[PDB]
Parts: C-alpha cells; structure tokens; sequence
C-alpha cells in the first residue's frame, strides 16, 4: 500500500474527519448498548448479583417456572443440599411519612449478601438507602411491609428486581410479609446440581431463570428491538459511507489500474488504508465510550462489558472494510479507459 | 524478425446516445522491435483511440490487438509488464512526490522501488533536484516530464507516447524526443508516439497520419 | 445552482447512495425514539388514556405530590364539581392457576372508559385479556386481588401504570382491595379549575402528575439518556458526513471560483444541491419509519406522533445544509490559485 | 491611452518546505487596449506564475497587480466581470456538456445564458455539432478548445490564454492564435498569451520572454 499509506501523510485532517465519522458511531453503539444493558438489569441486577450456577423452580403443571408462582416447602429444602432458599416478593412498604411498592428477597439468617449490596442477612429488613430516604427512616425504625411491623435493621446498597430495589430480610421476616409457610421461592445452587429433579420440579441457568420473572418477558422484546435496528441501522450506514468514502479514490486508482495495478494489489492498497483509519476510529470512539460511560454510570443505569466495547468495534472495523472493498471492485470491475472517463 | 505489437484490423465505436461515433476505423498496425513510429492527425482523428487500445486500456468494439510474448496474459498483467505510458495528461497520483511518481510502478510491479534508478531517469527529462515536489509545486512540463520519466522505470517492450512534449518548449522536446529515440533503439522498444510536432518526424523510423478515425 | 442540479443528473447513482445514508440515519431516528417513546407509556399511558386536564393530588407536608402517598376524602370529592375520583393502586392478583402483581384502577361505576380501553367501569374487575389469559380466567370467574375475592366482570384492552396492565375496578371495589375508606387517590378533572386549592392540595398538570409516579422518574433519567445521545452522536454524524460529501466538490468548485464566481453564488449552489438530497433522504427515511413503525406496534410498544417524525426529518435537513456550508466555506476561504492545487 | 493591466513590480516565492523558489522575479508589465502580447520561455520560468497574478488567481507576495476600471472592486468580482481564462489544462465541470461549459459562465455572471451565443463561438473553434459532447467523449484537443470557446463567452478586458494551442494540430493552432488575435482588436482587449509555439508570434503586438521568473 504504497500509495494509500501516504494519502494519509498528504492529508491528515480530512482522515481525521473521517475517524471522526467512525469514532462517533463506535460511541453511538457503545453508549445505546450500555444504557439498554441498563433498563435491562433494572428487572435482573439483584439475582445476577447473587450469582446462583443454578436454581430450582416449582411448578405443577409442568410449565415454564414462574417467580409469581412457585414456592420451597420446608422439606423440599433438604431433598437439594449445597442449595440456599430464596424468597422474593413483591409488597408495599409504608413508612409513616411515605409509602411504595417494593421487591422483598429473603434469605436464610447470616447468609453473606452479594457485595454489590454489602453486609448479611439479619433480622428485620435491610432497606436500600435511596428507599429508606425516600420513607423517612432509618435503622431502628418501624415500617409497615406487606401489614405487618418489621424493625430497619439497616440500610445498603441497591439491586434490583421487578423495577423496584430490593429489601433484603431473614426467612422467617419474608414469610410473615408474604403470608406463606413457604422457606422460599426458588432454591439458589452455587455449584452444579448432584441431583434430579421431581415431576412437580425444573433447574434453570440463570440465564433462563429470566424467563420466569414477569416483567423481563414483556420487555425482553421491547430491548432487543432497539439492540436490533442499532445494528442494522449502523451496519448499512457504515457498509454505505466507507462505500462513498472510498470512492473519492476512483480516479488514482483508475491511473494505477491502467499502469497495471493487479485489482488484488488495489484491494490490498484501499483496505490497507482503511484498515488504519477504521482501526483509529472504533479504538477512538470505544475509548471515550468505556470512560464516558463509567463515568455516568450513576445518575444513570448503564452496564457495559468487554463483549460490549471490543465487540462492536471489531464490527465496525469488520463492516467498513466491507464497504471499501464494494467501491474498489466497482472501479477495477471496468476497463481501465473508461475509468479515466471519470478523471477530468 | 516478428512484430511486437499486432493492431489487426481494429475498430472502435462509441454511443453517441442515438447514433454512434466510429472513434478509430480498421486499424492495422505492426511494430517491429527498436521502431519509433510517430503518429500524426488533426485533433480529433483517432490518435489517442488508437494508443488507447494499442495499450489495452480497452478492448477494440472489433478486431484484435495481441501484444506478442505476452499471449497467454490478462490485459492489466500485459500493461503491468510489457507496457508504458505516457499518458495525454500528466495522470499524477495527488499526494506522491516527483521521485515517488516513478517509484510507485515499481512497487505495483512488485519489486523494492529504486529509489536511484528513479533519480536519475528524472535527471535525464531534465528534473534534477526537483524529485521531492508535490504535484501542485510543479509546472505544467515539468509535470509532462514526470509523466515521461514515469513510463521509462520499467522493463516494458511497446512504449506508447501521446503527445509528450506539448507543454514544453522547443529546446526540451527535441531532448525529449531524442531521449525515445535513444532508449528505443538501446532496448529494441516498440514505440508508438503520438505528436503535431511534425518537426520531430526526423526521429521516428515511419509514420503513421490520421483523419477520420483511419490511417492513410 | 446551474451546476449544482445538473450533477445530479449526471451522476444519479451516487446521489442515491448519498440519499440513502441521510435517510438510514432519519431512519435510525424516528425507530429508537418511538421505541422509547414505548417504554416511557408503560408507565404513563393509563393515566394518558384518561386525559385529564388538571389532576388533584393531596400532601400534608406541601410536598411534591406523590401517587403512593396521596388520598381523596369522600368529602373531598365534593369541594370539586365536575370531578371524578381515580384510585391507583399495586397490589397482587391470585387466580387458581397463577399470580402475579399488577395495577389497579379505581372509577366510579358506570364511568365510560377510554376508547384505548373501552367499554364502562362495570361493578367487580375488568381484566386485560393478556392478564386473563395469563391467569386462565374468563369474565364470571373469582381471582383474589388485594386479599378480597372479586368477580371477573370481563375483560378490557391493555394501557398501564408502573410497568403492568391496569385492572379496572368499581370505587366500592378499590375500596375493598387497597384497604383504605378514601374514595380514590387522585381527582381527574376535565376542563380547568374553577376553585383553588388548601394547603395540602396541590392541582398538576398532566405531564406534572407523571412526576408524581415513582417508577416514571427513576427511569425518565434513563430514557433521556438515550433521547439525548441519540440526537448528539447524530447531528455530529450528519454535520461530519455532509462536510466530506461537500467536499468532492472541492474542485469544480475551485473551477468556478477561479472564472469569478462569488461565494454567495458558490454556497446558494452546494446548498441547493444538498438540500434536493437531504429532502429526498429525510423524506424517504421518514416514510419508512412510521410505514415500518406502524407495522410493529405489537408485539412491541412504539409511541409516535408528528412532532416526533417530521421534527427529526427538519432536525437532519437543517444540519445536513451546515454540513455543507462547513465545506463550501472552506475552499472559498482561500485564494482560487491553491484550491486548483487540489485539482490534479 | 491607458493601461487595461498594470503588473508593476510584482513577485511570486513559494515555502519549500525549508528553503524558498522564487516562481516570479520583480515582474513589469503593461498591456494597453488591443495589445496581444505573446509570453514564452522554458518549461518551468514563471510563464504561468506571471498569468496567475495576471488573473488575480492569487496575491503576489510582492508589488502590486492592478486591472484599471475595476478599481474599487475584490478579486473575485474583478475576474468576473473583467477576465478571461484559457487555463493551461482544460479546467471543464465534468458533469456539463461542451455548450453548457460556456452557459454556466454566463449562469454564474447573473444573466440568462445565451444558447446560441454558446453555439456560435463553439463552431468557430471548430467545434460545430458538438455542444452536447460530455467531456469523457472529447478530445484532449477538443477539451482545450471548449477551454477556449468558455473564456471568449463574457464581456472581458483582459485575456489571459496559457498555451491554448498545446493539444492542436498546425493547422488548428493558426486558427485559435488567428481568433485570438481578431476578438483583440475587434474588441480592444488586452491579451496576454502564454506560447511556445513561437511560430505564432507572427500575431502578436510585442511579447516577453522568461528566464528563472524574470523578463528579459
Ligand atoms: N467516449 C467517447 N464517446 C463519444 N465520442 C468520442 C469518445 N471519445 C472520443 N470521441 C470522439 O472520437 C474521436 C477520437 O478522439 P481521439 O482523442 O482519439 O482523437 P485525437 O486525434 O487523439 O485527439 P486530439 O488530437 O485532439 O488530442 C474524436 O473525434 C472525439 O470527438
Ligand atoms: N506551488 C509551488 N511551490 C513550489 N514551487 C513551485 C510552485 N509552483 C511553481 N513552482 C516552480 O515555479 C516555477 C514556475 O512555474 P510556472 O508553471 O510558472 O512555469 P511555466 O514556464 O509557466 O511552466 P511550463 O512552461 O513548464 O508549463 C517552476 O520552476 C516550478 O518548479
Ligand atoms: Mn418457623
Ligand atoms: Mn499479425
Ligand atoms: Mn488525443
Ligand atoms: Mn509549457
Ligand atoms: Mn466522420
Ligand atoms: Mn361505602
Ligand atoms: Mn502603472
Ligand atoms: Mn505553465
Ligand atoms: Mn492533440
Ligand atoms: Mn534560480
């Protein structure tokens, strides 16, 4: 890439313009994705951040598990060692100043709680501080949840089912506020399960434990739509502009075709190229993302991972040389003379 | 002795949106190694059509143009390596310098270009120290000259010159012409050259005059 | 623009591609902002179907009015006239086969629904189908909602409060199922206010009652996250590609101004030739985004109105026009001698 | 009778990279209505640097250029609405016909373009029937003498023609020099023409030659 590479010494600002173009879509796509991964974890966060490998459902009719609609008798709890029992509802709170629905997750007492909420598991009711103000209370108080008094224990962090944060609370609390013998909800595995499970009985990944929260479902589509018309959108309008940028080249690839460039020698030399300018601009626009991103992460959701930076940016890198290769073929497909139609 | 270059009975005819222009008319030309054959017409006659197609810079609308030693070849691998150009234009490449104009076919060509070799063939159109301009630092022959010196790094066979020395006064085109006179014979080149200068036919082995697409 | 127009014509392939990269992007526009005007109505749109005009809500602390924390006095509801009581409840919905949380919406009986509902506040509980069925239970059936045992009345179409389908019940009904002698949470009033308030009323317009919902604001963070980066990254996309576009013109351009053309003539000329393209790919990308958006309202929620297709379509003809200004701007800056220093 | 064109001790240098080139040297010139005065030198003197400051196509680093009659006015609205450029390559809008390169200088100088004005001065260039050619179906003559129809289209006092003959055959470049020469005095221009056909001073009222950027 004799020629290509000093186009870019010859005119360093109209490259950076298109970097420019590049970067700026490589953020579009980094940012969009890491604030829908957002909305996402607002059903999700709070049994991700429990990180079970796998865990036990209920059903009866032999259908899809439901968080609405299952529960863990206190001897189904043994049938499954190595297993913790987790409750998880959803009930008013109701402070004296202030009330709200909220989730309520139970957990057996002591249990060490994930450290993206901090602590463990006492007796009475751990109240995410933005709730807690928002109530008016604070360790020590009386709150009223699901009718029945329960004590603050004290505050944490906030993790998320349903929309709403979650209260964390022992299982005798969780069974009081949800008016059920029931240990718990599900079972939470942390290794794999020794073990199979009954007619009435189903184990999920965790990535199908999803499927059973209600809320994630009739949303699920709504994301998906926009990680959708995100990428395809992108993809055309990169595919398309590399297109139009690469054909700013006709004419000198025109002469070096009728001195006998090889059309792979070409193809080599407008990729080449394009490859460094590509290669600038999703580094650039993947860069101001990541930090722009975790440097917004609070006021706003946004959840982003190495699959969610390096993985759009290899697909732009990818798509743009694409849209070069349509423009140099489009040239070398003809004979030499009439590209030098174009030349005036 | 056999011919380098066959134009065998070739036309070229162009759409003119209804009608058509019959650019070239039943071409036939046969080059034999170390000839200088000026060509010669009014604007407009078929000059450049018939370097066109003596270059394969496209196919003939009829009859064949066979570049012999080379049969068995593509046409873009022909111009690569049995072929230079100096085209009616410079034809610069914008962002290349006067040295890297010439360096550059070595490089497609597929060899470490000659930073040396390039020096001197611009020495000799009369470009010394001036191998490190850009295209818009040059004059309008000393771009001509680039142009001439680009087409003579090679190790080409047919030579097709359009008009090389249009931009330069009389003292350079008869250094100019004389220099294809020169490497024609030294290398026993085809060499087709395009010229109004009729002047400079002193220098070429025969000639070829054209009206109206067709040679007399 | 003498030259301008006839480049088209000339070169009616190119000018295509360029079209279609402004209307992808318009495209790109008028689909992610209607799929998040979607999500932002599953909060809103039950109370939006209702249209009121002026809501009045109740604090003690004069305080921001809250839906969760706010209570009509049966009394109340007469210091208003032409007023009707709306109670907004979450509470959770108990069928034989399954549960879930859900809202429900309290009128008083006989009151006609929205058309985006349908039918009249009947005595006992109108369903959404889609809760219906998820429940498994017709019209005539008995769920327990709230605790209490309620009749299905029948089923109802689907707008919604906080993330679920609003069931809509009778004001005696609501009563039973929140618990509470308040006739409603709210008042909805349809014309304005010909009375003020106490002080611990509050009247809100409609877009300050959504303030009052507590799932909208701690999501409305999120969703003009999106609505902003969008606009951004794009704008910056557009005002880039239209400047790189302009630019192949650099030439013909400098052509021109060296025969004596002036800069008026030369902008009047490259606007007028981007304007005919803009047009044409805002227009097109616009077309295909209502066409295609209108096609997928279900099984995805896409809010679109006018000032939500043409008012971006406006947005990119005008930036893309400053695109072009960049450009001309830049060659006609400098003396005619250079710029034909990029011709070649 | 005063001078349509004064270049009073004008210079041209040029930034390499380092050092400089002095492109023009102290160049004085005066051309005075009806003149034609022929320019010549060797390839690379300051032939067209003179012509470029000539037309206002750029400041001259040193003196002054002033175009008389048109004082009080910017550059641009002076070679608008005073000059006439045959540039040294054929500078056509690619995407215009051989007749709409004259109208759109009209077009662009605010008056209805004239078709048939267009259509007249391209036949006596020889170029009859061929006003609705696309550049990519014109020859490199052809393109210079659209080149040259485009500058005689206004109503100028200077005209600057920088080889306007290069790309012709004899019998054509008498012919363009002949009207170059006739629209001079039928009209009172003052003309300015780059040549190396010297030949063609024949036509010419007087004329300067060049050497390293300076008149002899
Ligand atoms: N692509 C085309 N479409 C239509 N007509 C064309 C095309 N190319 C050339 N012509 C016409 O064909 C003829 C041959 O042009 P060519 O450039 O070969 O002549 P030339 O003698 O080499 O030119 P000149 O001496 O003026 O530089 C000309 O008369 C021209 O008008
Ligand atoms: N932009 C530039 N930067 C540096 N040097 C330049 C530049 N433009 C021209 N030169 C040099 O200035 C001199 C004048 O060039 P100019 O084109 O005026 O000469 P000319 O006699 O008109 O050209 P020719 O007769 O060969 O067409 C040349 O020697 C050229 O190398
Ligand atoms: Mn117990
Ligand atoms: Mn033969
Ligand atoms: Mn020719
Ligand atoms: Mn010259
Ligand atoms: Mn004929
Ligand atoms: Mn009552
Ligand atoms: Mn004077
Ligand atoms: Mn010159
Ligand atoms: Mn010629
Ligand atoms: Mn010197």
């Amino acid at each position: 890439m004799f020629l290509g590479i000093r186009d870019i010494r010859a005119a360093a600002g109209r490259f950076a313009l298109i970097a420019s173009v590049v970067g700026l879509i490589t953020l579009l796509i980094v940012m969009l994705t890491g604030l829908t991964q957002g909305l996402g974890k607002q059903n999700t966060s709070a049994i991700e951040a429990l990180a079970p490998h796998s865990v036990v459902f209920t059903t009866a009719g032999g259908s899809s598990p439901e968080f609405t609609s299952s529960e863990i008798s206190e001897q189904q709890a043994e049938r499954w060692k190595d297993s913790t029992p987790l409750g998880v509802s959803q009930t008013r709170i109701e402070s004296d100043q202030n009330a709200n629905t909220t989730a309520v997750m139970g957990l057996p007492e002591g249990t060490p709680l994930p450290d993206s909420v901090g602590g463990f598991i006492e007796q009475g009711a751990l109240l995410p501080a933005e709730l807690a103000d928002f109530l008016h209370v604070r360790a020590g108080d009386h709150i009223t949840l699901g009718g029945a008094t329960v004590t603050v224990a004290g505050t944490v962090k906030t993790e998320n089912y349903s929309h709403t944060p979650v209260v964390w609370v022992d299982t005798a609390t969780w069974q009081l506020v949800s008016h059920t013998k029931a240990v718990g909800t599900v079972l939470l595995l942390n290794q794999e399960p020794t073990i199979q499970p009954q007619d009435n009985e189903v184990v999920t990944d965790l990535k199908g434990a999803f499927q059973a929260m209600p809320a994630y479902k009739s949303e699920r589509s709504s994301l998906l739509s926009m990680q959708a018309f995100l990428y395809i959108i992108s993809a055309l309008v990169t595919v398309a502009f590399l297109t139009v940028w690469t054909l700013q080249r006709t004419r000198d690839i025109a002469v070096l075709a009728a001195l006998g460039a090889s059309k792979r020698y070409l193809l080599i030399d407008a990729l080449g190229q394009a490859a460094i300018i590509l290669a600038a601009g999703v580094a650039l626009g993947a860069g101001i993302g990541a930090l722009l991103g975790w440097l917004i992460a609070g006021s706003v959701p946004f959840s982003l991972g190495w699959v969610s930076v390096l993985g759009p940016a290899l697909g732009i890198w990818l798509l743009g040389l694409i849209g070069a290769t349509i423009a140099v073929r489009n040239v070398t497909k003809v004979d030499p003379q009439i590209a030098l139609g174009a030349t005036a | 002795a056999a011919p380098v270059l066959s134009i065998t009975n070739a036309s070229v005819v162009y759409p003119d949106g209804i009608s058509t222009v019959t650019a070239l008319d039943s071409a036939n030309v046969e080059i034999f190694p170390g000839e200088l054959v000026a060509i010669v017409g009014e604007s407009g006659s078929g000059k450049s059509t018939l370097l066109s197609i003596a270059g394969f810079l496209q196919e003939p609308t009829s009859g064949t143009v066979t570049l012999h030693g080379a049969e068995g070849l593509d046409a873009t691998s022909t111009r690569r390596e049995h072929i230079g150009f100096v085209f009616q234009q410079p034809n610069l490449l914008g962002s290349l310098t006067a040295r890297e104009q010439l360096l550059i076919t070595d490089h497609l060509r597929g060899i470490k270009p000659r930073k040396d070799r390039a020096d001197e063939l611009l020495a000799r159109v009369g470009l010394k120290g001036l191998g490190g301009r850009r295209v818009a630092q040059l004059s309008g022959g000393q771009r001509q000259r680039v142009n001439i010196a680009r087409a003579l790094m090679g190790n080409p066979q047919l030579l097709l010159a359009d008009e090389p020395t249009s931009a330069l006064d009389a003292r350079l085109s008869k250094e100019i012409v004389e220099l294809l006179r020169d490497v024609t014979k030294e290398f026993a080149l085809a060499t087709l050259m395009v010229t109004h200068d009729r002047s400079q036919l002193a220098y070429a082995d025969r000639f070829v005059e054209m009206a109206d697409g067709k040679a007399l």
